[PDB]
């Protein structure tokens, strides 16, 4: 007996289903670490990350909400992106789009 | 991508199909539905989702909610679902999917710059309790009640005076006016009951016009057929509720005579089992009628080993009786019957008893209405198993039946369900956040009108709010004007019309009671059973359709010694 | 800890009892507030141990004798009442004429 | 039928001829009269008398009282009688026989639906004490005073500042205005004293127009003949009282010069014995004059074994004196004389000293004015026996003489006796209920303006209000607006006329002081003796008509170690 | 006549040339000037100077001060001088020689009948502290802060909700309005910060018009270049301050990008060292810019042996991070660097860091801003000796440099220096009186708007205010309306114009912020250094002009175990 | 004494610990509030003695064992946090899984 215990049924949850995704190779050319969040517009991450910004347009990381991918200096790795939904209107970040798309 | 269900629960709280044990009881609830879109859940913190342009949008204040409770496991009479809760203007705005419509799908609760966030992932959210049997013996009762999760308090009294010790009555215009002004200082919604024991209608009408939302008929002031009929006549013409504490001494007639006096008119029977008052030994038979809204006071809930022993002296002190006067002791003894005490638990489980209340410091414990209601649920599951209405391998239905007893049912009974009582859009945001391990015992957060009013708080000079000693302390929602704005003082339609609020210069928000005459047993959510119940005059045995109703006294209960320091 | 107002209140009773306990230990005849606090604290620990209400109503009358308290004190206390959390919830213990 | 007197007392409290011991002292009071009709007494409780159509009637609110104190043993300057007390509109309505005129005889206090009931059978009821020597060093003093039974507090100060530490002065318009606003938050009637030490009348008039009800002349600010005469001139033209703390150093003249400066004008002399301040060593001779209203502060009451030892350092700290400065220590020592301390007790017993006060945290104990007054009564009975005015085998007269010292006499002296001071019809309902065993020590109930403001209260979550721990907690009469309605802020006639209450936006009820210039020693109830008293300049011996006045120091007192935890 | 300097100091406090040790630290201050005329000092007490016609005059209220602090040793950014302080209308009136012009020379502060006196001889008087980094997690923080000597609190929050736990933001009109009303109940000057994280200017303008005096950019809500630029644009057009908590994750760019986003516009950087938040590992380089007003939060002050060990879990709880999530733990670890923690102390000593604040219950201790600032001063003297600006054999300059950090500098930064921040004529009378032995730890008196609001107070029933137990209790300046009159609620110029105070019906005095856009590093009193600072990306070493900046961790500190019970 | 609000608050913790200490002495299996108070008070005295934060974070896990508390209590306390005045100022001690 454990007060307030859960009895989670076994299995898994498939996240962001039925949405376009793409894989991109990213490399941190900065001398300092960079950590990117689950919902940050990837195309506008720190300029030190070298990748095809053009492909990651309107995309975010395909990772469970609230988690992140860290890039230590000089780190290179392939990440999977998932396309924004809703109105697909990007506002904020580095101010590169500030509108629909 | 993919995430295992266990890791998922650890981050966002349980989802569809997962079960959670309520505190240390034997009750398990199962998430019936989850309103989120997997992978699109909103979470707050450094580097999380709720950030500009991401899970938070560019909308103005009028277009987003003021407060969002993220990933909340809602437990209410209508369901046990996982969802986000949006609060706007101190009222419940929506129950759905919170986020930024700009980049997220199915967002029904928009989060903007003007939105505050309360993280409910892994927590259980319920509406604020409603105690309709308060004796205003001391102002300190409000904080005790609020800490336990009760956000609305109905009753009467003028302080520690003989009359209030025994009955829930704020006698007359002057005291009613005084108590209405004093209510602005308390962090809970309040509604007053006047003294309904009079055979002159005008003496009652004055009290109703002064502001009371109901009239209390207590035997200590004479609960005779004439008094009862008089109160019901005024109640009928002013749309207010009547609370009854019948004639235990059978001085003016038996229970059937009282029932005759009522004449099929709507009425709320207090402590229907009888220990706290009522015709000996069969007041419990009132629960069989369609116009009676029956409730229990808490000391007899649930039936335990020490229940009886504790009752005699409690009753003497409450009602100002004398142990050196034989008739006074026989009066007390005639009210305490093991037979009806045991039946009461079962009748609650069947839905024959529709409400639970305290009877604060007058044969009741103000901070134990929620706690005892769940103790009864536990003991009944242990003794009678699943209810005929259960579906699935959980206690979801029994949970819905019991939570309604101190939330929506008390609200329907007193005509305030239009403002409080449940988590439904448009209702005042009186919510209580619980951690599954302390459900029904110690709340994590108590929200009044959209502002946290009391919560556990650690060392004030600490680097974070968690270090010891952690004990309940008043928050901003309980301070001066912020409080006035976040609480409601319930008036009668007449008092509202007369401009009582303006004359007394009340500072809090005003709510008006309505629909007190039209509610009947059938309207009590999950508790509308009208059983063919009988009580043996000699043995006091309770029978429903001839079968014997009874239960066994508990020696140990959950939500007891594992949580309290004393 | 999440101490509610009622638990914090009982801390006041417990502390008052500590004061009385030490004076009795010195051999002083206890006064009115010291006596009430001592016997009350006793019952609370009784409930913590798991004793029944009926047992405590009895044992409560054997904590202090008439020769351990000041003159007039026994008459100033016709009874003592205190509630505590028993294994089966909060219960009221009433001790009549605790000091004999 | 017939009932034995003992059984009768047990149910309804003592009646004519019965005696009751006050706490643990040697004082006994005897019921002089009982205003009831035997067999027709009203009693509240389940199955009792106060019930619809029986002891409660059908009258409207305007025709019955709001509160009734049943079977009360009243102790006041005018009598020690058994009667019911009716309260209406926050004021004393009647002292007679409560009940239902429909079926009961001689009912003068009608009980209806609008009537709350407080059961006083077996209790002693007195008016609320009035302390006219308050130093507003901290707001916490109000609750301490209220718990002890003092409902009105007069004095001055701005908080813990050097000036207030030493004197009862709220200096000037700004501080007076500030303290008047702060007073709305305190649960006691309040009246402020300004700094009267000035030789320019206009500086005094401003303060009076700002709101003070009197002016304090303290030596710490220079109590010179010029200052004294100036204050008295303004007092004479504005109808306010002057409180005096004379020139101990005899710097400007001796006592006879101060008396010359006063010139036969009405004045209240603080701590007339001298320990707390005044011409050394004969300020005590002031009590011989018709225009002097003499009072004692409480540390020297009564003369005990530890009185002297405790006084030196107390005096140093209060008046900001330096023990390394010879003249400062000699000043302190010249004020402490065993001879006058011993005489003071006797002079109170004879009626030469008319008031007792505290001198809160400035050589006085705010919660011990009532307690010490009775300790003096006890010690005087023990040493001098019955007073020449006693009749019967009781101490009824000595009790009337002493209770007047902290009730009516302080009220007459400060011109507020028209509102408070005694239990008489039309006066504000500031009453205190005591259990005979705790009389003068710990009240059972403290009522302010018709609402209980503070009372002993047990476990808030308990099934009744009696379980431990029982300690004093604030009630509804001390909350927000209810409090504003139940307390009075005394203004000067000028301040009232100027609209000070409206300008400062005071929320409490306003009362105006009047009759301060016309009261004289002869008006002090039971304490109007003007003795031919002398003090030997060398030995400090006090003599009245040549006979030596003195008493012995007590080693043990009642109302002491049997009631307090510390 | 003649008096020895030692005897003089014992009576009137130290004079020119005398030195005083601050608490138990190694800092000594030396009286630079004394504004008195020897032999003409004013002193209060029985038989002292401040008496009618002597040290007190015949002037009317308008011609004398309401309060005088006699013989005070003032410690402020402008000097360490001995003088009397006159207070009138709740504002500082003069700093000079108090007395009666009728008989005394050089009297600049006239004492009359309307003057209250506070004796400061032997005490140190400073202005009230100003904490600009408050998280409104609980109302209890105000008293904790007030007791420590901080009289003004700036920040945001809505109570114990996730958002406020992590950031100083009162999100939107409804919560801003609620918190503004709640602020009337608190005994400190308050100003609110809204949530500035939005890329839509209108969402910010609403908040400013609702009442906030600044906008907080926290990374928990996304501190991206777009959000930062948006907040600064509105700040520029509404004259409000921006507080920044940069992007630690370097998600949107490095520190140089954030600095680019700011574009030379005025901004207040919170916890500039980085532990409490900001670009890893070089946010500390911000202190080199002219438009940046840098401040430290208190847990890293000063560098001690237990600093590091304590930081990790503190950070996790504050920002709602998960220790089972690798990226969350790496985030926390990247913020805690021994290298920058050690440099921070030195940078404060050099004047590169201009403010110290708490970060109340969100990686900071609300009652330790003053205490820790002095601990840093002590440790720096011990390690680096005298500053190049010292003159004489004292630490007067280091004391002026450090006291400015929590008084005038925070006031200039947030545009409220026109009302508070220092002891200068015309400024609100928020003063704190200290006994040299408890300087910076436990105040003797805390004055708010000319009225004592909190002070140590002993036994309430005692014969004097000194007997034990002595602990801090609220005074008259913290009660109802008196408090409203003695505190200020700072609004934005727009909110003031819109009539927000009238609409919300705020009761306190209103002050408006101005001059937030024009302050720059050069305006920070004694702390305007703009060093050429660098941080090694790999080793985190801090360098100024190539030289290594560092210090050693303390094992024991003053103002610690000798003063606290726990 | 000049007790600030925070010192008076800690007096509440200390007293709650006195209650727990005595029950443990009687051989009772401690409950949730008693356990938190006991271990917390321990750490405070640790700081008073002058022990470092790192030491206490360790020692705090050896005050009460799983067999000294009621069922479920160990899981109800994933960590315990308390601050006290060390020789080098106030510091936060966090003890993870204090009861094993
Ligand atoms: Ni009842
Ligand atoms: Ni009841
Ligand atoms: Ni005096
Ligand atoms: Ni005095
Ligand atoms: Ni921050
Ligand atoms: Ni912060």
């Amino acid at each position: 007996m454990i007060p307030g215990e859960y009895h989670v049924k076994p299995g898994q949850i498939a996240l962001n289903t039925g949405r376009a995704t793409c894989r991109v190779v990213v490399e941190n050319h900065g001398d300092r670490p960079i950590q990117v969040g689950s919902h940050y517009h990837f195309a506008e991450v720190n300029p030190a990350l070298k990748f095809d910004r053009q492909q990651a347009a309107g995309y975010r990381l395909n990772i469970p909400a609230g988690t992140a991918v860290r890039f230590e200096p000089g780190q290179k790795r392939e990440v999977e992106l998932v396309a924004f939904a809703g109105h697909r209107a990007v506002f904020g970040f580095r101010g590169e789009v500030m509108g629909p798309l | 991508s993919n995430i295992s269900r266990q890791a998922y629960a650890d981050m966002f709280g349980p989802t569809v199909g997962d079960k959670v044990r309520l505190a240390d009881t034997e009750l398990w609830i199962e998430v019936e539905d989850d309103l989120t879109t997997y992978g699109e859940e909103v979470k707050f913190g450094g580097g999380k989702v709720i950030r500009d342009g991401m899970g938070q949008g560019q909308m103005l204040a009028a277009d987003c909610v003021d407060l969002v409770l993220t990933n909340a496991l809602i437990v209410d009479h209508w369901g046990i679902v996982k969802a986000d809760i949006g609060v706007k203007d101190g009222r419940i705005f929506a129950i759905g999917k919170a986020g930024n419509p700009d980049i997220q799908p199915n967002v029904t609760i928009p989060i903007g710059a003007a939105t505050e966030v309360i993280a409910a992932e892994g927590k259980i959210v319920t509406a604020g309790g409603i105690d309709t049997h308060i004796h205003w013996i001391c102002p300190q009762q409000a904080e005790e009640a609020l800490v336990s999760g009760v956000t609305t308090m109905v009753g009467g009294g003028t302080g520690p005076a003989a009359g209030t010790h025994a009955t829930t009555c704020t006698p007359g215009p002057w005291y009613i006016s005084r108590m209405l002004q004093a209510a602005d200082s308390l962090p809970v919604n309040i509604g007053l009951l006047g003294k309904g024991n009079v055979s002159q209608p005008d003496a009652l009408r004055e009290q109703v016009a002064a502001g009371v939302i109901g009239l209390k008929i207590a035997e200590d002031w004479g609960a005779t057929p004439a008094a009862i009929d008089c109160a019901l006549t005024v109640a009928d013409e002013m749309d207010i509720q009547v609370a009854l504490h019948s004639d235990t001494l059978n001085e003016s007639g038996f229970v059937e005579d009282t029932l005759a006096a009522i004449g099929g008119r709507t009425i709320h029977t207090f402590h229907t089992e009888g220990a706290g008052g009522g015709h000996a030994p069969d007041i419990i038979t009132a629960c069989a009628h369609p116009n009676i809204l029956p409730s229990s006071t808490n000391p007899t809930l649930p039936y335990t080993l020490n229940t009886i022993d504790e009752h005699l002296d409690m009753l003497m002190v409450c009602h100002h009786l004398d142990p050196d006067i034989a008739e006074d002791v026989a009066f007390a003894e005639s009210r305490i019957r093991r037979e009806t005490i045991a039946a009461e638990d079962v009748l609650h489980d069947l839905g024959a008893f529709s409400l639970t209340s305290s009877d604060s410091q007058a044969m009741g414990r103000v901070g134990e209405v929620i706690l005892r209601t769940w103790q009864v649920a536990h003991r009944m599951k242990v003794q009678r198993g699943a209810l005929a209405e259960e579906t699935g391998d959980n206690d979801n239905f029994r949970v819905k039946r019991y939570i309604a007893k101190y939330t929506i049912n008390p609200a329907l009974t007193h005509g305030i369900a239009h403002e409080v009582g449940s988590i439904e859009v448009g209702k005042l945001a009186d919510l209580v956040v619980w951690s599954p391990a302390f459900f029904g015992v110690k709340p994590a957060t108590v929200i009044k009108g959209g502002m946290i009013a009391i919560a556990p708080m650690g060392d004030i000079n600490a680097s974070i709010p968690t270090p010891q000693p952690v004990h309940y302390r008043p928050m901003f929602g309980a301070l001066g004007s912020a409080r006035h704005h976040c609480r409601l003082t319930f008036l009668s339609q007449a008092a509202a019309a007369n401009g009582v609020a303006e004359r007394l210069n009340l500072r809090s928000a005003i709510a008006v009671v309505k629909g007190c005459r039209t509610v009947q047993k059938a309207d009590m959510v999950h508790n509308s059973l009208q059983p063919n119940i009988t009580v043996d005059a000699q043995t006091y045995e309770v029978r429903v359709d001839g079968e014997l109703i009874t239960s066994e006294p508990a020696d140990v209960l959950p939500m007891a010694q594992r949580y309290f320091l004393f | 800890m999440e101490l509610t107002p009622r638990e914090k209140d009982k801390l006041l009773l417990f502390t008052a009892a500590l004061v009385a306990e030490r004076r009795l230990a010195r051999g002083l005849k206890l006064n009115y507030p010291e006596s009430v606090a001592l016997i009350s604290a006793f019952i609370m620990e009784g409930a913590r141990d798991g004793k029944s209400v009926a047992s405590l109503m009895e044992e409560g009358r054997h904590v202090l004798t008439r020769e351990q308290v000041m003159e007039g004190v026994p008459e100033m206390i016709p009874d003592i009442q205190v509630e505590a959390t028993f294994p089966d919830g909060s219960k009221l213990v009433t001790v009549h004429n605790p000091i004999i």
